[PDB]
């Protein structure tokens, strides 16, 4: 109906999600090297949190920590249409809320990392001048 | 008498955006008009 809200998002923290569900198995994840016991400073309800690339050890920086999604039986859940399992290489500042072997639901946040005008604008547009922080574009179709 | 001259001389290469960027006023108006129109 008219005047009806049908959308609500909270993009203050990036919601990396998984279509499939199951336990979370930590591949290439070692406490202190890639993951660590980042106990919450107030409540303590958290899990083996992945550190940043620079924040963690250089040896662990080279390693790629991943939160693979498996079923309730521990068998790796293959991504639909592909042989590769549900592999997720978390970027830095990845707050892990799910411990090892914790059942999840579809669309779960494995990581909780947050996040002119006038005449000079017309002159810039007609002079074809590249801006600051240009958007990066894919040069040719292919898997990243 | 002869005196040294080394001041830079403005040319056409100054882009249109840079003209609006500058706070200063041009030495001679590019537009074919006087200082009253």
């Amino acid at each position: 109906a008219g005047g009806e809200t049908v959308a609500n998002w909270d993009p203050h923290t990036m919601p990396v999600i998984t279509e499939v569900s199951g336990f979370v198995r930590f591949t290439d994840m070692i406490d202190g090297q890639t993951i660590t016991r980042q106990t919450d400073e107030l409540t303590g309800l958290s899990s083996l949190v992945v550190l940043d690339s620079a924040e963690r050890t250089a040896g662990g920086k080279d390693l790629r920590p991943a939160l693979k999604i498996v079923d309730a039986q521990g068998n790796d859940v293959l991504i639909p249409g592909t042989d590769m399992p549900a592999q997720y290489f978390l970027p830095g500042k990845a707050i892990v809320q799910l411990e090892d072997g914790v059942q999840i639901s579809s669309g779960d946040t494995l990581a909780r990392i947050p996040q002119t005008g006038g005449l000079p604008r017309v002159a810039d547009l007609f002079e074809a001048r590249r801006p600051k922080e240009p958007a990066i574009l894919a040069e040719i179709s292919g898997i990243v | 008498e002869e005196i040294d001259t080394r001041e830079t001389q403005d040319s056409e290469t100054l882009d249109t955006a840079d003209a609006l960027e500058q706070k200063e006023m041009p030495e001679e108006l590019p537009l074919d008009a006087s200082w009253d129109t």
